[PDB]
């Protein structure tokens, strides 16, 4: 359950990241790929070299989904339904990988917005990414 | 298994770590973000809010021990097993901390480094630090 | 989610357990405590020796709770609200431990109901125990 | 932190009676069914699209038997699980890219199948001993990274 406070934290954070969201999606993937290289294996079709356009373009897609989720915090299941199907049914993403990417999203956010990244907002953002991950892995349950 | 580059990436940043604060911040955030972890810290007094967690003198002091322990790990990257063996038995056999929590703490530490260093905590730096915390978490967990 | 088939599997299984549920809870705890000794540390007030009346008694409570949950599959959060409070706020049970007990509950059911324990029922029961666990840790999110 | 003599006795007594032809494919089958993301690794195995296709999948059965046999290798060398599984750890990590969490899931599913097959003979005590085994195998498989 995203509390009113969580939702406020998530939304103000997203307000703060603004037009960076796309770039942060790409950095978050970059961080995931570098930190947890097994995640690269879901993207054999991607050039995963530095400054990859595919990674950049994909971070933008990931960013956009999170931005959508942020607009629909009440209804992540409904907002992310198509993407649940994609991730479970087509991509068969191992649940562990959502935690890795979520961690890397948090890190990315902490790297860019130290001021906003208070313990409470960290907790809210964590809950946010985990809630998104839960929906993205829901076709496993 | 960190590369030389990764060693200096880690050492480079670590030398800049506020050793009085970073451990306490990481531990405070762990306690906040993963509230079941407070179960191990009943002797620590008030942890009932983020603000009490973050102002908790013992969380700060103990977080400093955890940080020094990491530093210990960074000076013995070719022997984390030995370095963390007694702490492994402490955590596993006395404290009964599930090893998954070592990973979380490692990762919160990473968040705190990211927080403190911003753009300097590059994907590469983070990558190197991810091996360190994985190595530490694994060394701590190696006593079961 | 818990599909009609899942709920059918859970309910028909629980029905087959019939009046053994309480015993099975005791057995599931016994299995948890033996397989994952660290879980014993949540019960320092319990005599955990073989034949323990406290363990037996508590297994009935756990089984009752699960039976309550079987009757309320469309509302595990409401049905288990007091218990989510307890386990998160009072007991501060590491989420890890729910997997362990859930595992031993599956084992216990497999030990006693080989015929019911088809792969499909295994999966539904897993989903069930995971859904119960999610609720019982839900006060961490 | 290994098995007591009594536990080793418990493990080998049951293990002797394991159907080496079926238990492997049944564990692997239930893994693929219970944890469907694990099917990502088995694109070469053909139809896994229903529990029935999974359970009647010849390659699931044949592979599960290799897996079970690798567990037997582990049980024959409980004090050298690292050595026994080094090659397999490299395979799974470096070549297959299987997250190690799934080794634990498979070990626990195997424990379920053991429960399923042995019933009351799969006592809490026999289980605890087997949990050490499967944790040890999962840990040995994980030892790469
Ligand atoms: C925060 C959680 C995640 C979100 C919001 C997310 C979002 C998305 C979106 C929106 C797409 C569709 C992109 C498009 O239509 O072009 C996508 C595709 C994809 N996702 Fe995720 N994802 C998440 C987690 C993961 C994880 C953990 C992995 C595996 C490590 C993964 C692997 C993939 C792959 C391989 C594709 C296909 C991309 C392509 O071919 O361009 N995703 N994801
Ligand atoms: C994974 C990285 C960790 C490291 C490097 C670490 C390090 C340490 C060290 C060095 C000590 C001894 C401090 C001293 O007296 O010098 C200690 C004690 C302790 N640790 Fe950890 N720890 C870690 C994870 C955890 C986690 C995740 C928890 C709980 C969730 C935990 C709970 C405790 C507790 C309760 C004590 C005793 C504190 C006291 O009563 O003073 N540790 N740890
Ligand atoms: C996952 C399914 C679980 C269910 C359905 C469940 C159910 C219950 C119930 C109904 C109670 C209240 C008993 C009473 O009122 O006397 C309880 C208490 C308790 N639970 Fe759980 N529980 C579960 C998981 C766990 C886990 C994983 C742990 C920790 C390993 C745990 C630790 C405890 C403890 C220490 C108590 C207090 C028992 C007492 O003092 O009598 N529970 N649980
Ligand atoms: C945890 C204990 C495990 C053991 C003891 C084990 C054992 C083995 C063995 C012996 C092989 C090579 C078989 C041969 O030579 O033909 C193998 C291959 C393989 N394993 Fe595992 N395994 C385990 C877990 C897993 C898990 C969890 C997965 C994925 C979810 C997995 C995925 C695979 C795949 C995809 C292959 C190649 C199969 C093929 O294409 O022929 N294994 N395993």
């Amino acid at each position: 359950v995203l509390s009113p406070a969580d939702k406020t934290n998530i939304k103000s954070t997203w307000d703060k990241i603004g037009g960076h969201a796309g770039d942060y999606g790409g950095e978050a993937l970059d961080r995931t790929f570098q930190s947890f290289p097994t995640t690269k294996t879901y993207f054999p079709h991607f050039d995963l070299s530095p400054g990859s356009a595919q990674v950049k373009a994909h971070g933008k897609k990931v960013a956009d989904a999170l931005t959508t989720a942020v607009a629909h915090l009440d209804d992540l299941p409904g907002a992310l339904s198509a993407l649940s199907d994609l991730h479970a049914y087509k991509l068969r993403v191992d649940p562990v990988n959502f935690k890795l990417l979520s961690h890397c999203l948090l890190v990315t956010l902490a790297c860019h917005h130290p001021t906003e990244f208070t313990p409470a907002v960290h907790a809210s953002l964590d809950k946010f990414f985990t809630a998104v991950s839960t929906v993205l892995t829901s076709k496993y349950r | 298994h960190l590369t030389a580059e990764e060693k200096s990436l880690v050492s480079g940043l670590w030398a800049k770590v506020n050793v009085d604060e970073v451990g306490g911040e990481a531990l405070g955030r762990l306690l906040i973000v993963y509230p079941w972890t407070q179960r191990f810290f009943d002797s620590f007094g008030d942890l009932s809010t983020p603000d009490s967690v973050m102002s908790n003198a013992k969380v700060k002091a103990h977080g400093k021990k955890v940080l020094n322990s990491f530093s210990d790990g960074l000076k013995n990257l070719d022997n984390l097993k030995g370095t963390f063996a007694k702490l492994s038995e402490l955590h596993c056999d006395k404290l009964h901390v599930d090893p998954e929590n070592f990973k979380l703490l490692g990762n919160v530490l990473v968040c705190v480094l990211a927080h403190h260093f911003g753009k300097e905590f590059t994907p590469q730096v983070q990558a190197a630090y991810q091996k360190v915390v994985a190595g530490v978490a694994n060394a701590l967990a190696h006593k079961y």
